[PDB]
């Protein structure tokens, strides 16, 4: 059956067989771990269907695939059902893994601006805009006589007008039409992010780790979109060829072009299936780190030093911050957790921390009278004179609230003894406003051997 | 004309 040979060359063939096993043996391995170790163990469910439209698409397009599109042009040797059900399956599972991809897209940016319901809504939708493969597909004999057996091939069943709607359809609703979406929503997500990076930068020493957590999101998230760009432009470029050259343009050098070119764009597509394993791996590291970092927030403002030491050893974020840019350190100073401000410390949390209203762990630890973590503070080279955007220094907060013991720390670490904040009130004028005799004269005399060096 | 979609 002359008229229906390919003629791509052997080492073609065995070249992209060799790929082609690559990809499933890996890949089929690759996308069944993921499944068996989320079995074991939100973001989750999205990932469980992509290791899963990619698993069976690896596990029955590519082996079908392999053997009569590769291989063994002509004939079909796998019935009307298999035909319309191989390319029934490919449908469904590239609707499943871009409507998902959207939702991933859509969830990120809603993020930064049930869930098992909505992912059987995504595979039966699959299922839905695939059902036209069903029609359309089909075993046809286009041998001399019009009956020879070797001339059954699976091959489109309808006219070409009718051909194009569908393909155009497809290439529109599978392709375009959810990655522009998600292109469009990442590069708003990633806007809204670069505002909130500015706005910290501005105020605080260390950005929060939810921002941290979806910044590194918005990059996955876009390398995932340019995967697809390249992994299913080639494809769907190939399928638009096969219905919009008619006959008439079909030369023996474009046809010969088309096959290998058939090899090749579906190369890459079963490329974009065995990657996704990445994506997963990728995401889940992102996701742990972020909950790590919550973890060790609790556990600093809990005051549970195992916990602490269980996080800092197992990778957590030493200076990771909540919205206010508050770290573990500050929590500690704050809490009142001497042991935790010291393990802090050692694995090299910043001592000089600000956080939105310009608070290191030095302010909150002379606010709420902690001398000895005041003392520790300042023994790791806390700012002694560090001011918030008040203009307050520590030795005012301690002045303030009566921290004698701390008043004559702070002084006796080079503490200005004379320092104003917005209102012009020095740390003495607070230590008299509210009564704190004692500390009041501790100041003054501070301030008169001040004056004395001035004169001499 | 190719047969292969």
């Amino acid at each position: 059956n002359s008229d229906l040979d390919v003629n791509t060359d052997i080492y073609s063939k065995v070249l992209v067989t060799a790929i082609y096993l690559a990809l499933f043996v890996v890949g089929t391995v690759g996308n069944g771990v993921t499944l068996f170790t989320l079995a074991r163990k939100r973001v989750d469910y999205y990932l469980g269907s992509l290791a899963l439209s990619d698993l069976l698409i690896l596990l029955f397009a590519l082996p079908v695939e392999l053997y009569n599109f590769i291989w063994v042009h002509h004939p079909w040797a796998f019935g009307d059902a298999g035909c319309k059900g191989y390319y029934f399956l490919r449908d469904a599972c590239t609707y499943a893994t871009a409507l998902n991809v959207v939702s991933l897209s859509v969830e990120l940016y809603l993020a930064i601006c049930r869930t098992k319901k909505f992912i059987s809504a995504i595979w039966l939708a699959s299922a839905l805009l695939a059902i036209p493969m069903l029609f359309t597909m089909g075993l046809q004999n286009l041998s001399g006589d019009g009956t020879h057996p070797g001339g059954l091939v699976c091959t489109p069943i309808v006219d070409t007008a009718t051909l194009r709607v569908v393909i155009q359809l497809n290439t529109f609703m599978s392709f375009l039409f959810p990655m522009l979406v998600a292109s469009i929503l990442n590069t708003v997500a990633a806007r809204r992010l670069t505002v909130m990076v500015h706005q910290a930068a501005f105020n605080m020493t260390i950005e929060p780790g939810r921002v941290q957590a979806l910044r590194r999101g918005v990059l996955v998230l876009r390398a995932v979109v340019i995967a697809f760009v390249v992994c299913w432009l080639p494809y769907h470029v190939r399928r638009l060829m096969f219905v919009y050259i008619s006959d008439e343009q079909w030369t023996t050098a474009l046809f010969d072009f088309y096959h290998y070119f058939y090899m090749l764009s579906n190369a890459l597509f079963y490329v974009s299936s065995a990657i996704n394993p990445i994506l997963y791996n990728l995401a889940e590291d992102l996701v742990e780190d972020w909950e790590k970092a919550r973890k060790l927030l609790e556990a600093a403002r809990k005051g549970q030093d195992d916990e602490v030491r269980i996080l800092l050893a197992n990778g957590a974020d030493v200076n990771t911050a909540d919205e206010t840019g508050f770290t573990p350190l500050h929590l500690a100073a704050w809490e009142g957790h001497l042991g935790i401000v010291e393990v802090l410390l050692k694995n090299g949390a910043d001592v000089n921390a600000n956080d939105e209203r310009g608070h290191t762990p030095l302010h909150l630890a002379a606010y709420t009278g902690h001398l000895e973590i005041v003392e520790v503070l300042l023994k790791n080279g806390a700012g002694v004179n560090a001011t918030d955007v008040i203009g307050t220094a520590p030795l005012h907060l301690a002045a303030m609230w009566g921290h004698l013991e701390i008043v004559e720390v702070l002084l006796k670490n080079g503490a200005d003894v004379n320092a104003q904040d917005k209102f012009g009130k020095t740390p003495f004028d607070l230590a008299i406003d509210n009564g704190n005799e004692d500390i009041a004269e501790v100041l003054q005399k501070a301030a008169t051997r001040e004056l004395e060096v001035l004169f001499q | 004309r190719p047969y292969i979609l």
